[PDB]
RNA sequence: GGGGGGAACCUGGGGAACUGAAACAUCUCAGUACCCAGAGGAGAGGAAAGAGAAAUCGACUCCCUGAGUAGCGGCGAGCGA
RNA sequence: UGGUGUUGGCUCUUGGUCGCGCCUGCGUAGGAUAGGUGGGAGCCUGUGAACCCCCGCCUCCGGGUGGGGGGGAGGCGCCGG
RNA sequence: GGGCCUGACUGCGAGGCCUGCAAGCCGAGCAGGGGCGAAAGCCGGGCCUAGUGAACCGGUGGUCCCGUGUGGAAGGGCCAU
RNA sequence: GCCCGGAUAGCUCAGGGUAGAGCAGGGGAUUGAAAAUCCCCGUGUCCUUGGUUCGAUUCCGAGUCCGGGCACCA
């Protein structure tokens, strides 16, 4: 990573638990991250969110 | 600084602790000890001064128990003690304790 | 103050706090204007009050009230106090009571969810020209 | 009445370093060596403002066990009920 | 070098802050010194109004404001521009 | 180059490469819930081989496993980072 | 990591009703010149967005960036 190239989570969005951590570059994409992703706790797809790590 | 005339206390040893980093209950890594030594700590020795029988009769006392001395000179009052040298009088007065 | 004031004064003493029963009994003692006083009860929301979301509003359904039926709307001033009409100074005591009680339950009830302070700082039965009771809300 | 002496043993007051950590500072060596005071034939301790989970035990001391357990620890070296 | 003990008496000047009393708040249109709002068609006066005199005074200089001497029947609002 | 999308999955993992240890690496297949495709199928990031750092100590989010007589709490474990 | 903070025109800057001030630039006066002086003029979502108020750089929330402060680093 550096300081543009970050570190970061991705909480599911139905239950607000934490399941996946990646990066993004935050020059590059400002938005806040949104992906469809797989919550092992409500064991379906979810939409999750960026959430600071 | 030596001893307590009344209550005998006189100079403990106690270790100099010097810590850094900060505590684990601020969130803190955790406390590391820089240095122990031994030092003293004394008595607040202090002088009072009385009158008893007319000498002047003082102590040497801890600050704490300054009013023990006071107390000390209420309970000479039942007590024979003219003609007597301020050192035999103390040596009456401390015989109460 | 006028004479008729400075009396009533003396039917009331600061310190004390008073219940709601106890300040039902007053205002009849302390309505001496010539027509049917109303009452007021002025609170004392301990929120934050430049701002909004913690904002206290609404309206309460009096069972009795006003007699000039009900539902009343309050809304806190741009201070930390809330005012409202809770009737007139004939109803039997035994009335107001009930309507103070009934007021002070709506204002709980719109409290925020983010307010700091025991939020009724403060309260107080009055009537349009007499003094005023502290009350235990 | 004290005073001084006694091989070790004992209790109190004070109290190291080499060394170990394959460097070192916390830690270890160790409350050890040693210095001092005081006992005695022993000394210390001792009749619960205790233990600590059993609606339990019943002063203190000493041995065996519990146990290298429980824990303590630059969670290292080690320490240790 | 700060706090605190040993450490006491008398004054004078003060700030923080709890309470209560009480005034201070002036863009522009305007009766003119508009704090925010809710209440309120009446209330201030024999517990003495209207101006008159000393003024604690505050001031954006127009005024606000407060004790008392003169004081013995009219002032201040809904109106509504 | 374009369209749809988030498999830059969760739970595992036969079997190997490499190797003093610890590491490193490749992996078919099964289950869950998906994407794209008519389908056969493909997808557990990136043509490949560098872009990294054991443990200890501590942060944060979950979990609700322990909780020093009991209920709680303090603190800790476990999963994640 | 947490706490205090500044952002206003080209540079530097003070500020619930508002938008200006110093010298830089330009025009004019003056001068032998360089200045100094003097008169006019510009050069603005008052960092961003969202919210109060009738409205606001002014109050508040949220952001972004530099400024400062304290502490910690297995
Ligand atoms: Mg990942
Ligand atoms: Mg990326
Ligand atoms: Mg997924
Ligand atoms: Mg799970
Ligand atoms: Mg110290
Ligand atoms: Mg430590
Ligand atoms: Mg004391
Ligand atoms: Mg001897
Ligand atoms: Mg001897
Ligand atoms: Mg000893
Ligand atoms: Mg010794
Ligand atoms: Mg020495
Ligand atoms: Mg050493
Ligand atoms: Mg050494
Ligand atoms: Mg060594
Ligand atoms: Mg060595
Ligand atoms: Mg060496
Ligand atoms: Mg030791
Ligand atoms: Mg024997
Ligand atoms: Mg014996
Ligand atoms: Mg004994
Ligand atoms: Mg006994
Ligand atoms: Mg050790
Ligand atoms: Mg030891
Ligand atoms: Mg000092
Ligand atoms: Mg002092
Ligand atoms: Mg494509
Ligand atoms: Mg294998
Ligand atoms: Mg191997
Ligand atoms: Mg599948
Ligand atoms: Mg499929
Ligand atoms: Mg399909
Ligand atoms: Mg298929
Ligand atoms: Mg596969
Ligand atoms: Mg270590
Ligand atoms: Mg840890
Ligand atoms: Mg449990
Ligand atoms: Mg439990
Ligand atoms: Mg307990
Ligand atoms: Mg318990
Ligand atoms: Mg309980
Ligand atoms: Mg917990
Ligand atoms: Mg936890
Ligand atoms: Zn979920």
């Amino acid at each position: 990573a550096s300081e543009v190239r970050i570190k970061l989570l991705l909480e599911c969005t139905e239950c607000k638990r934490r399941n996946y951590a990646t990066e993004k570059n935050k020059r590059n994409t400002p938005n806040k991250l949104e992906l469809r992703k797989y919550c092992p706790w409500c064991r379906k797809h979810t939409v999750h969110r960026e959430v600071k790590i | 600084s030596k001893v307590c005339e009344i209550s005998g206390k006189r100079p403990i040893v106690a270790n100099s602790i010097q810590r850094r980093g900060k505590a684990k209950r601020e969130g803190g890594v955790g406390k590391k000890t820089t240095g122990i030594s031994k030092r003293r700590q004394y008595p607040n020795l202090q002088k009072v001064r009385v009158r008893v029988a007319g000498q002047e009769i003082t102590f040497r006392v801890a600050a704490s128990h300054i009013p023990k001395v006071y107390e000390l000179v209420e309970r000479a009052k039942g007590l024979k003690l003219e003609g007597l040298s301020p050192k035999e009088i103390k040596k009456e007065l401390l015989k109460l304790l | 103050h006028g004479k008729r004031y400075r009396a009533l004064l003396e039917k009331v003493d600061p310190n004390k706090v008073y219940t709601i029963d106890e300040a039902a009994r007053l205002v009849k003692e302390l309505a001496t204007a010539k027509f049917d006083e109303t009452v007021e009860v002025h609170a004392k929301l301990g929120i934050d009050p430049r701002r909004s979301d913690q904002n206290v509003r609404g309206t309460v359904s009096l069972p009795h009230g006003l007699g000039k039926a009900g539902r009343i709307e309050f809304r806190n001033d741009k201070t930390g106090a809330i005012h409202a009409p809770v009737g007139k100074a004939s109803f039997p005591p035994e009335k107001l009571a009930d309507n103070i009680r009934a007021f002070i339950r709506a204002l709980e009830a719109h409290k925020p969810e983010g307010a700091k302070g025991t939020f009724l700082r403060s309260v107080y039965v009055t009537t349009t020209m007499g003094p005023s009771v502290r009350i235990n809300p």
